[PDB]
């Protein structure tokens, strides 16, 4: 019964209390691979047309994400289109803002990278302010993938760091809308789980509770955004199976600069449409003569993968008799990392392919996995 | 699923099941075996309703006895709710074995609720309807109209399909809610309470409120209806005490006796006309109370009293009329002189506090009125305005309310008060007298319904302790014990505020409720609070002037401005009415992502029943303990009587009454394990109150949130709706949280 001060000190001297450190850290590493060890090859959204949906409000000023939300969402926005043509090429991108109550598209909906970076940039600048609406948003979305067709899947992103939506108009018959035109939403909210978000995300992707993701901290925000690029798995039901014309011009040359068919400007390149030979400026653009889908080998190149995904690299055990003693793809010696003498050997580092049955280090499998799409295992055998 | 607890099959209408609900079902069967009292508290979250409704009607089903099931409720809300997973097990128990299975199911409610004659349907209150629905329907119209064709009296064309179609052919086997019920009779033109009230001797189960089977002038009808051999439920059984309290309370006022001074002028009037026309009913009469034939041996089984019996029917005397109130006039002027004698006993200025023996005693000394003349007053009175057929009862209410008060206080004498108080409110400038008759002894409503039936349930989602009950209830319980809800990750974290964000303390005390500090550390909380609250708020205060006054002063200072931007805000009203579209509206903008707030009474309408689940329900803003009014001379009365009998602390019931109203609040936000929300408690003296709190609550509560200020309560509330807002592994919760039937299976051959 008295003071704080006439207690005692603080001990915090003592405060602090105090070879197995290997298995600490890699039974962790067989927990964050245990929910990745199911895979099978599923029908993706190959053909996209996603819309960014960018809070532009009071809440994007909220000193949680440095410096403010609106900087880190606008650079990591700029990133993510980068790494999505850099990984979906033939996709067509339209970024719109949510700002004072309105939705403001900033862009139209295209195959050029550069536009929507511009459009990002120029963005940057200004101050985040004003209510969001939610149903506004979707509205536009809507409106703008109206003319996208069948064989494209319709898309939308929405990152909705506010907790409350103030719309003009009821957005459950917007949600119905956009699930009467199959369009797939997934919302990437900043600060709690919105109901009308959660039912937004289940009802526009066929009562799946997983498209709804709220981030922890700073690398997790960027963890949402590359496998946010990825494209995402078509229900059963979805019969848009459908051909699709296009053709594959070839890079004309010549020193003398000519009128390309997109920008009526001087280019000394250009690829000449094999359906009607007009020249545009960059690939994967649509021929603005003919209406044709001009592309490279590249850009179907760069989504084959998605339809080829390696599975997973099994980790030998440790008792069993190891193949080799260096790596296959590196041959990086594979480290003897016995923790004792009585401590055994434990982790060994080979991660066997069940295709081909050859051993691969930790860094080749995590360069496999995602940088390469090919197993050289699988590609050594002779069948 | 199907499984099997001993021998009985049970058809669980989920793929999944909690272990606290199989333990739950393990622990009410081991009570339904061996007969008697029970009190258990099943956690909010996790099926209540559905796990009971499971259990009794396998048991009702497979065992050979097959004793009807008794479900009590509070409120209709919580009944229709029952209903509807009623109707849901019912289906899948259809869908299971095949084939509708003979049961009848329904709820129980009032005429006003049930309604559905297109007249009489606009009335506020359910008064009037019942009185324009005997008025109709009391067989003196229907004869009438025999008798005169040509009369102008009407009837119900739903009431009288009724007697066109059998009995047992009113409806379809099967379960009929609210809604379905309302919908089948506007389809086949039928009264549904007539129906309901007709099923009592039918329906494997019935539900209905407590004031159904407490308070007697409604229960006496029920209960001879229902089975003595039946197993009865007691859901949300921690306010109990309180209606049976009102069940046996009564209040008059000076314009109460000056409208019954007016009804006994008025029925002088009407007696000296029937007198002058025809003395031959009220011979009649008195020749049926001369041989000593009571109301229910006259009145008709199609009729009802025309003031119901306020008292216990094994309290009511099987003698004859003592005689002084026998003939019509002298019953009239012994009503009369009962009106001025109790017209005299207001006019006093302090405070009277006797006993009915000791109110007796003064009557039979200033007057020459005995106790057993009053104990037939109601009936008598009841009898009289049946035999005088009068075609207006709304100058008679008064006689009824005079009535009821003569009946129960001579009746009554241990364990009720008769209070009289010149200031009925103390803010009034002219003295305004009141009269407060109240039931000191809440085990005497509850008493009858232990000596009837032998199986008892006792339940509420936050009932604590669990050993108060048996105290203040005179009964003995088979097995007492309280669950603790396991967790995958902790779907709830409740806070408790001691200080504001400049850590001045905080406190909901009456007397320092305009203190702009506390007020402003109120107002602070909140506004952060619906800075980060994503989906919606129910905030609970002590009393309406609290309320009142307090958002008067936000309002003032500008508070309300603020949250106007992020929510809408919702208010509770006294209109019922207003109040459920309040409900409604705030419901419909925890749906569409509007955000909004609702601020309640802590002890009414939208405390008990409503339940704010999912987003109706993120953040529980507790501004202080609802504490009642100290100075209020009922609940002095309540304390010295637990003290004197039960042995009960004073402070102790007080802080037990207030925070398990608290406990009632805050179990309204949870309703399944995935649901989420916190339960906020803002007010200096929650922090020594742990050890009372439901033991899952308890559980909890955390050592660190004892004693918190507003900022660090906020930083905790982001990162826990940050951490559930993330998806939860399904291998951390795969048979530690909820169990399929496999977990089950493997849990029973682990437990044998
Ligand atoms: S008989 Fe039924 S429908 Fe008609 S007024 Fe009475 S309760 Fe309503
Ligand atoms: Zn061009
Ligand atoms: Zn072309
Ligand atoms: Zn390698
Ligand atoms: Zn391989």
């Amino acid at each position: 019964g008295g003071y704080a001060w006439e207690d005692e000190i603080k001990r915090s001297w003592d405060l602090v209390k105090v070879m197995a450190s290997l298995v600490a850290s890699i039974v962790e590493a067989r927990k964050k691979r245990t929910a990745k060890k199911n895979i099978t090859p599923y029908q993706r959204g190959i053909i996209r047309s996603l819309i960014l949906t960018l809070d532009c409000s009071e809440a994007m000023l909220e000193k949680d994400l440095r410096p403010n939300r609106h900087a880190m969402i606008i650079q990591y926005a700029i990133d993510f289109v980068h790494e999505f043509f850099d990984q979906n090429p033939i996709s067509q991108m339209g970024i719109i803002i949510m700002r004072n109550g309105l939705a403001q598209l900033v862009s139209q909906v295209s195959g050029n990278p550069q536009d929507h970076i511009d459009a990002l940039k120029s963005i940057r600048k200004q101050e985040p302010k004003g209510n969001p609406s939610l149903q506004n948003a979707l509205e536009m979305a809507r409106g703008l993938l109206l003319p996208v067709p069948a064989h494209c899947t319709r898309e939308v992103l929405i990152v909705f760091g506010s907790l409350s939506t103030t719309d003009p108009g009821d957005i459950h018959q917007t949600i119905d809308s956009l699930v009467s035109e199959k369009i797939r939403v997934k919302v990437l909210g900043l600060s709690a789980q919105v109901a009308i978000c959660k039912e937004l995300c289940k009802a526009t992707n066929y009562g799946d509770e997983s498209f709804y993701k709220i981030l922890l901290d700073e690398t997790h925000l960027k963890e949402l955004f590359n496998e946010a690029v990825t494209p995402l798995p078509v229900n059963k039901i979805n019969k848009g199976f459908t051909l699709v014309k296009m053709g594959f011009p070839t890079r004309i040359f010549e020193d003398t600069p000519t009128f390309c068919s997109c920008h009526s400007k001087l280019v000394y390149g250009g690829y000449f449409c094999p359906n009607c030979h007009s020249k545009v400026c960059s690939l994967p653009t649509v021929c603005p003569c003919c209406d044709l889908m001009l592309i490279l080998s590249t850009h179907l190149a760069r989504s084959y993968h998605h339809l080829m995904p390696l599975k997973t690299f099994a980790e030998v055990p440790t008792t069993e008799k190891f193949r080799s003693e260096d790596c296959f793809s590196c041959q990086s010696r594979f480290p003897i990392l016995k923790n004792h003498k009585n401590g055994k050997l434990l982790t060994s580092s080979r991660y066997r392919c069940e295709d081909c049955k050859q051993e691969f280090c930790v860094d080749c499998d995590v360069f496999i996995h995602e940088i390469l799409h090919n197993c050289p295992g699988c590609e050594s055998k002779p069948v | 699923m199907k499984f099997y607890i001993d021998d009985l099959p049970v058809l669980f209408p989920y793929p999944k099941i909690y272990p606290e609900q199989y333990n739950y079902m393990c622990d009410i069967k081991k009570t339904l075996d061996v007969g008697g009292n029970s009190i258990l508290e099943m956690p909010s979250g996790t099926g209540k309703t559905v796990s009971l409704l499971s259990l009794t009607i396998a048991y009702q089903m497979h065992y050979p006895e097959h004793r009807k099931i008794i479900y009590c409720s509070r409120t209709m809300s919580e009944i229709e709710k029952a209903l509807v997973e009623l109707e849901n097990l019912m289906d899948y128990r259809t869908k299971e074995l095949g084939y509708q299975e003979d049961f009848r199911g329904l709820g129980l409610t009032s005429r006003k609720n049930l309604c559905l004659h297109p007249e009489v349907s606009k009335e506020r209150k359910g008064t009037v309807v019942d009185e324009k629905c005997r008025r109709m329907t009391n067989g003196q119209a229907k004869r009438k109209l025999e008798e005169d064709p040509e009369a102008n009296v009407e009837l119900c064309e739903y009431h009288e399909n009724l007697y066109n179609i059998e009995v047992e052919d009113y409806l379809p086997k099967g379960v009929f809610s609210f809604e379905k019920l309302l919908k089948y009779c506007e389809e086949k033109t039928l009264c549904p309470y007539f129906i309901v009230r007709r099923m009592i001797s039918l329906c494997n189960i019935i539900i209905y409120s407590y004031h159904y089977l407490l308070d007697p002038k409604i229960a006496e009808r029920v209960s001879n209806e229902v089975s003595k051999d039946s197993i009865v439920i007691f859901d949300e059984a921690h306010n109990i005490d309180n209606v049976c309290i009102e069940s046996l309370s009564l209040d008059l006022t000076t314009d109460a006796l000056r409208r019954a001074t007016r009804g006994a002028n008025a029925l002088d009037e009407r007696i000296s006309e029937v007198r002058k026309v025809d003395s031959q009913k009220l011979q009649d009469e008195y020749e049926k109370l001369v041989q000593g034939l009571h109301s229910a041996d006259i009145l008709t089984d199609q009729e009802e009293p025309f003031v119901e019996t306020p008292v216990l029917p094994q309290d009511l005397l099987t003698e004859a009329i003592p005689g002084n109130i026998r003939r019509a006039e002298h019953f009239v002027s012994f009503l009369k002189r009962l009106i001025e004698y109790l017209k005299t006993r207001m006019k006093v200025l302090h405070v009277i506090s006797e006993t009915p023996k000791s109110f007796l005693q003064h009557l039979k000394q200033l007057t020459f009125i005995e106790r057993k003349p009053l104990r037939f007053c109601s009936e008598r009175l009841s009898l009289l305005v049946r035999t005088l057929e009068v075609t207006e009862v709304e100058d008679f209410t008064a006689l009824k309310d005079i009535a009821t008060f003569a009946t129960l206080i001579s009746t009554y004498e241990e364990g009720f008060l008769l209070i009289i108080e010149p200031y009925e409110i103390e803010n009034a400038a002219v003295p305004n007298p009141i009269m407060r008759f109240t039931c000191l002894d809440a085990s005497i409503a509850i008493k009858p319904v232990f000596e009837r039936f032998s199986s008892v349930i006792i339940t509420s989602g936050t009932i604590s302790p669990l050993d108060m009950y048996p105290r203040m209830l005179n009964f003995k319980t088979v097995l007492q014990k309280s669950y603790a809800m396991t967790l995958a990750k902790k779907s709830f974290l409740p806070m408790i505020i001691t200080k504001g964000s400049d850590q001045v303390a905080i406190s909901s005390r009456f007397e320092i409720r305009n203190d702009p500090s506390i007020v402003r550390n109120y107002g602070s909380m909140l506004v952060e609070f619906a800075k980060i609250t994503p989906d919606g708020m129910v905030v609970f205060f002590p009393s309406y002037l609290y309320m009142e006054s307090i958002v008067s002063m936000w309002q003032t200072m500008g508070i309300l401005d603020e949250v106007w931007k992020h929510k809408l805000i919702l208010v509770e009203t006294p209109d019922a009415q207003e109040t459920s579209l309040a409900l409604e509206t705030y419901r419909k903008a925890c749906s569409n992502g509007r955000g909004a707030i609702l601020l309640s009474v802590a002890r009414g309408k939208v405390s008990e029943g409503i339940d704010f689940d999912h987003q109706y329900g993120r953040t529980v803003l507790m501004i202080g303990i609802p504490f009642q009014y100290t100075e209020s001379r009922i609940l002095k009365a309540r304390l010295e009587f637990m003290r004197e009998n039960y042995r009960i602390r004073e402070n102790d019931f007080l802080s037990f009454d207030a925070m398990r109203h608290a406990a009632q609040c805050l179990g309204r936000v949870l309703r399944g394990k995935d649901d989420y929300g916190v339960m906020v408690l803002a007010d200096r003296r929650f922090s020594r109150k742990r050890s009372q709190l439901p033991k899952w609550i308890a559980q909890g509560l955390s050592d660190a949130d004892l004693n918190l200020s507003t900022d660090m309560a906020i930083s905790n509330t982001k990162q826990f709706l940050r951490t559930m807002a993330q998806p939860t592994d399904p291998k951390d919760q795969e048979g530690v949280s909820v169990w399929s039937y496999e977990d089950l299976i493997k849990h029973q051959n682990s437990r044998k």
